[PDB]
């Protein structure tokens, strides 16, 4: 027989149209609710092997998700079940992702737009950060847009909580988060008392990738990218990044010695204006605790400069 | 929204489990194992009070959708605290919750064989159950901790350290003995369990300079007729328990 289930619909209520979840990864569908039209989207619980239950990861991404309601923030409308059985986590459509409309050369943006972009960006990290939130999967890719040109950050399956570290004992996070190419160096230098800042590295890649169409420092490996990003940002040392040398990997993973900051520089034949490469600049800072919050981010020039920001119809 | 895991005294009065030939009195006693199950597995387990109350709030929210009749506690418990410890950072693997479970449970009896049958299938039972824990919670699954509540307003009475262990005593009891946590807000609650360890110490709290009293600090719904009626209802609980008040009781 049957048992009562008041407070998870079936999924069937919604009409699967599209996998989406590209990178062949999630398992992502758009679908349209059968009575009134209205979009989603549909993320299947993976449940590859999960030998032990519902899968805590993924309980740890629905919390997030229930915590997190902004306007800059994806929106999980509810959870679905089927009736093995599935769980899927069902949000909002929206309609463009930042990698598919930065990739596409039939889109341009004007200065002003970028700077709204951006700014919803940043206001966003400021809202998660605020909620104790880490994203830790900063790409354009994780950046969605909707009709009406609202941006939302999305994908939370690797976020995770953060802690006020004291009582003398530093955090232990998981070190290997976030993408290779938006990976900030704290993480390649084998960092596990990371915080805020690591999303704030991964907007810069992503305010340089609005300009030049292209994520700005794509590596092979963990070793390829650290030096493609000393080679751009200057060598790490002490002198540029304090108390840089207690990382084991430091000297212990040959980093290339003679390194001057060369990043305005590689940067200003793409992007002109010289307040967007000055912020750029505060946002690909080497060490963490000298690098730009979402705060002060927002407060830069840059947002309060002609041209002012404007809203999104260009898409 | 945000009333939808409060409850009347008419709709726990017709619960699911009424539905089906369970007296009001039964099923409070139903309540009150399955915590006590809970508070056992989780003390062996070594995960925190904070987690077993997660369970036990799990517990008391699935048995206002589901019956008594349909799933029994002792199936139910070991379910919603093997959920309860890995939504609160605290997993106990699978296997490691159902041994637990089983001791607790027939303390003669020896463990099947994992090979088993007779086993595998209680492993798909449990994860079967989670499932449907998880569903009938709605996927809702963040608590508000009602202890960190009650250890701010000791703090707002200047409590003594013991005035403050009487409080977490009665708050912590009141969530295996009563279904207050199904009625009213863990800022009321702690309340009440103050309150209560007041009386139950000879303790009187000073009126504000003003003449506000000090509850009002916490929640503003909060009438002395309401704390009396409901102190009054814990306490009774708390008398009919074999040696409960008897952890609390001064003896020099
Ligand atoms: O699983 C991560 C990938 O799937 C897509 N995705 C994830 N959550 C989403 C929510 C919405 Cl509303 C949309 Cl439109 C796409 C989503 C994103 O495009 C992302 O690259």
């Amino acid at each position: 027989d049957s048992v009562e289930c008041p407070f998870c619909d079936e999924v069937s209520k919604y009409e699967k149209l599209a996998k989406i979840g590209q990178g062949t990864f999630g398992e992502v569908f758009k679908a349209r609710h059968r009575k009134t039209g209205q979009k989603v989207a549909l993320k299947k619980v993976l449940m590859e092997n999960e030998k032990e239950g519902f899968p805590i990861t993924a309980l740890r991404e629905i919390k997030i998700l229930q915590l997190l309601k902004h306007e800059n923030v994806v929106n999980l409308i509810e959870i679905c079940r089927t009736k093995k059985g599935s769980i899927y986590l069902v949000f909002d459509f929206c309609e463009h992702d930042l990698a598919g409309l930065l990739s596409n050369v039939l889109v341009k943006f004007t200065l002003s737009e970028i700077k709204r972009v951006m700014q919803m960006l940043l206001n966003g990290l400021y809202y998660i950060h605020r909620n104790k939130i880490l994203h830790r999967d900063m790409k354009a890719a994780n950046v969605l847009i909707t009709r009406d040109g609202v941006l939302k950050l999305a994908d939370f399956g690797l976020a995770r909580a953060f802690s006020l570290a004291k009582n003398s004992q530093p955090n232990r996070y998981t070190n290997r988060v976030v993408t290779l190419w938006y990976r900030p160096p704290e993480l390649l230098l084998g960092e596990r008392d990371y915080g805020p800042p690591i999303d704030l590295w991964g907007a810069g890649c992503i305010m340089a990738e609005m300009w030049t169409r292209s994520p700005i420092m794509q590596g092979n490996t963990e070793q390829h990218q650290l030096a493609l990003i000393s080679q751009l940002c200057g060598s790490i040392t002490p002198e540029v990044w304090p108390n840089v040398d207690n990382y084991e990997l430091y000297e212990k993973l040959e980093l290339v010695k003679g390194q001057k900051r060369k990043v305005k520089d590689r940067l200003k034949a793409y992007v002109r204006d010289p307040y967007a490469l000055d912020l750029i600049d505060k946002l690909l800072v080497l060490d963490p605790a000298q690098r730009i919050d979402s705060d002060d981010a927002l407060n830069h020039d840059f947002f309060w400069s002609d041209p002012m920001p404007s809203d999104l119809k260009g898409m | 929204n945000n009333k939808r895991w409060y409850f009347t005294r008419e709709q726990l009065e017709n619960s699911p489990s009424r539905r089906f030939g369970v007296d009001p009195d039964k099923e409070l006693s139903y309540r009150q194992q399955a915590a006590n199950l809970l508070q056992d597995m989780g003390q062996r387990l070594n995960v925190s009070q904070l987690t077993i109350n997660t369970a036990i709030v799990y517990m008391h929210r699935f048995y206002m959708i589901q019956s008594f009749t349909r799933f029994p506690g002792n199936s139910v418990a070991p379910a919603a605290l093997f959920l309860a410890a890995k939504v609160e950072g605290q997993p106990k693997k699978l296997e490691h919750v159902i041994k637990v479970a089983h001791t607790c449970l027939h303390p003669q009896e020896s463990l099947p064989d994992t090979r088993s049958e007779a086993y595998l299938q209680q492993v798909q039972d449990l994860v079967i159950l989670e499932s449907i824990i998880l569903q009938t919670l709605g996927f809702e699954l963040t608590i508000d901790h009602p202890h960190t509540h009650v250890v701010k307003c000791t703090q707002l009475v200047r409590a003594s350290k013991d005035l403050a262990q009487t409080s977490y005593f009665m708050a912590t009891n009141s969530l295996h003995l009563t279904t207050f946590s199904l009625q009213y807000t863990p800022p009321v609650v702690a309340c009440v369990c103050i309150h209560l360890a007041c009386k139950w110490s000879n303790w009187e709290i000073p009126v504000s300079t003003d003449g506000k009293h000090w509850w009002e600090y916490v929640d503003a719904t909060v009438t002395l007729e309401l704390l009396d009626e409901l102190t009054h209802e814990l306490l009774q609980i708390l008398e009919k328990t074999p040696n409960r008040l008897k952890r609390i009781w001064n003896w020099r």
